[PDB]
């Protein structure tokens, strides 16, 4: 379990959280290309709706 | 119909057993009537197994309203006979009695008629398994790529 | 329900036995109540075989509370009738009586109804054997190269 | 549980048989109590065939501590009813008595429930015979030259 | 065990029969004790057919020992109930009585449990016939010229 550690210490009682966004701004977004994926399926034919619809 | 309350059901059961009626000269005490009402409630709770038993429309009184007796049972007109016959059968033990053959037969017949309609409703057929094809006869289903039955 | 305590259960059992009820002008004796409560505890421990028996929601008292009487049984509303009928049948030999056929049949029916739901729940199918192939029709199994069922 | 000693089991058995209890005006002598405790020990030793019979956790008394009565039997909560019902059945003939039908039926049911779990655990399947090949599909065995199942 | 001698076995048998016990108001009769001890010795001898019958651990008294009563029987803890129940059944006709159904059933059960382990031990399979080959698979024996089983 220790092999998955991503921070040096844990959350110990009275630690202060800091909100990093303090003034409104339009964001800029960077990523690794595989970090965001899209799942797409056709509407199931056996649905209650789409009953007699071609 | 005159048997409108749990007290009425208990009185009918006692009249069937021959213990108390309107023509008698000695009557059972209200404590005994309350005990019989509690036995009726227990019997109906045992029958109606929290929705998976025999559905009749019986209403279970709450302890917030003090007297359970005096509340309308809510049964249909066709279940009163069965309910109070079964109640007489259940509460005959208390007075060192034994319900007669006619009472027992009527109790069995009434319970059977009580569950007949529920059994007819519950006799349902499961849908097609998830591994049936719909078949090519269903051209409309074929054109929509509905090639197998969903299941569940 | 007005039956909410082990004492109410014991009183109902004694009423059904005819030992002590208002209809017989006999009051319940504390020396007969402690024995009946001990029997009820023993019967429930025998039924609920440490989790592998007839689950009823019964609450077992502890030695910390001196009077076992007065504690709520915790039984669901659909179990009390069966439980007190069985208790009456079990404690009849203490007074050297014989529970009548109606009480015996009611105890049998109630015990069966008690175990019905747990039997339905426990009627489960074992998983596929570790040596069966998954077939070539399962897209996800083919993708993950899971040619054989996990087993166990 | 309220019953925590061999004498408690014996007194419960006498209560069932109707010979003596906490309300009776006549009682049985301590020598009879000791005889009943001896019969209980003999019956438990007969059941527990040196570990090859019925396992219940009963703790056999030792002669260094004088009174066999007074020791915790060590039984689980689910075995007390069975043990004292069979004890009552066994010691009924002493008082020119006969255990009743309900007591006998409960004794049989209790003994069956006592051995149920041990029977389930003892229902084991023997390993493969020493002349059975492991098959060529058993890759690890074939590589390690375990062509045949290990005999035992 | 608190039953350690032939006298304890005889006293238990008489108590079971109701001839002499503290449950009644009779003491064990000295002349009856000797006859019961003789019957017990005969029954052990008849059971244990000089080593080819039921093995129990019973120790047979000799002419040198003055009192037959007082010697430790030597039985294991799991045979006492069977021994003294069978003894009671056998010595009942001396007093023109008849042992009750529970006593007879317990005697049968005890004798069966007594012979269970010996039957398991004697359930042994005969060796291979001397005319059976060992098969070419038995490389060691076939090289050592043991082409057939030794038998006998």
């Amino acid at each position: 379990q220790r092999a998955y550690a991503n921070v040096n210490t844990s959350l110990a009682d009275a630690m202060a959280v800091n909100i990093l966004n303090v003034k409104d701004a339009r964001t800029n977004v960077f990523w690794a290309d595989d970090a965001i994926r899209i799942v797409s399926q056709p509407i199931p034919a056996n649905h209650e709706l789409f009953a007699g619809m071609k | 119909m005159q048997i409108k309350t749990k007290g009425d059901l208990v009185r009918a059961a006692l009249r069937k057993l021959g213990v108390a009626s309107d023509a008698t000269l000695t009557d059972v005490e209200p404590q005994s009537m309350q005990d019989a009402v509690d036995d009726l409630e227990a019997m109906m709770a045992e029958w109606y197994q929290d929705g998976k038993g025999i559905i009749t429309g019986y209403v279970f009184s709450d302890d917030e309203n003090p007297p359970a007796e005096g509340d309308d049972h809510g049964l249909r007109s066709s279940a009163v006979s069965a309910v109070f016959h079964n109640l007489a059968c259940r509460i005959a033990p208390d007075y060192a009695l034994e319900a007669t053959a006619k009472i027992i037969a009527t109790a069995k017949y009434g319970k059977e008629l009580l569950y007949k309609q529920t059994a007819i409703s519950r006799a349902k057929r499961a849908p097609y398994p998830s591994r049936m094809p719909t078949g090519s006869g269903n051209s409309f289903a074929n054109l929509n790529e509905w090639h197998y039955f969903p299941g569940e």
